């Protein structure tokens, strides 16, 4: 997990984390989920850029951003601080 | 009390009636069985598929 590593291991990416905030995601699966995606973005450098989307029945952004930023410290305290606080409703839709 | 011009359906009543409607409650059971509750207003295609197939059954009875 550390900078060197990651950072020899591959190139640059473009993430897109696409969580699942459907209603049956509810319960563990939700907690689970949101501590995936923290330390998911933990494994990301700053010449990498993400984007946390977030569908049920509907596909939103989860942050204020609405593109790719360049996964920083700040912006992703912005995203971790904006999947915290993510809940559970609604029916699934994978197309969307 | 009432005459005998109701009675259009009377005659049917006493056929092997109630095998069908013995038969068709066990379709009705049946479909409650398979019925997978999801949290929070969640629902997949099947539930869909039984809430439809309800209106079958709610007019048989
Ligand atoms: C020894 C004791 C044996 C216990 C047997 C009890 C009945 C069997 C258990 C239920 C079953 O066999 O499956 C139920 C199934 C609907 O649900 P299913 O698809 O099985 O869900 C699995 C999801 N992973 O399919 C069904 O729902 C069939 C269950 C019959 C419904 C009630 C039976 C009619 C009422 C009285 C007459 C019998």
């Amino acid at each position: 997990r550390r900078p060197w590593y990651i950072q020899g291991a591959a190139s640059p990416k473009d993430m897109l984390i696409l969580v699942d905030v459907s209603g049956s995601v509810s319960g563990l699966t939700l907690k689970l989920i949101r501590t995936s995606v923290s330390e998911m973005l933990e494994t990301l450098s700053d010449d990498d850029f993400v984007n946390v989307a977030s569908f049920n029945s509907n596909a939103q952004d989860v942050s204020c951003f609405q593109h790719l930023v360049q996964a920083n410290v700040r912006n992703k305290k912005v995203l971790k601080d904006a999947v915290n606080n993510i809940t559970a409703k609604g029916i699934t839709d994978y197309k969307k | 009390q009432n005459p005998l011009r109701k009675a259009c359906i009377s005659i049917v009543e006493w056929k092997p009636f109630e095998t069908i409607i013995l038969l068709t409650i066990f379709a009705n059971c049946v479909a409650l069985a398979v019925y997978l509750p999801m949290p929070e207003d969640d629902n997949n295609s099947l539930n869909l598929g039984l809430e439809k197939l309800e209106y079958f059954f709610l007019t048989v009875f």
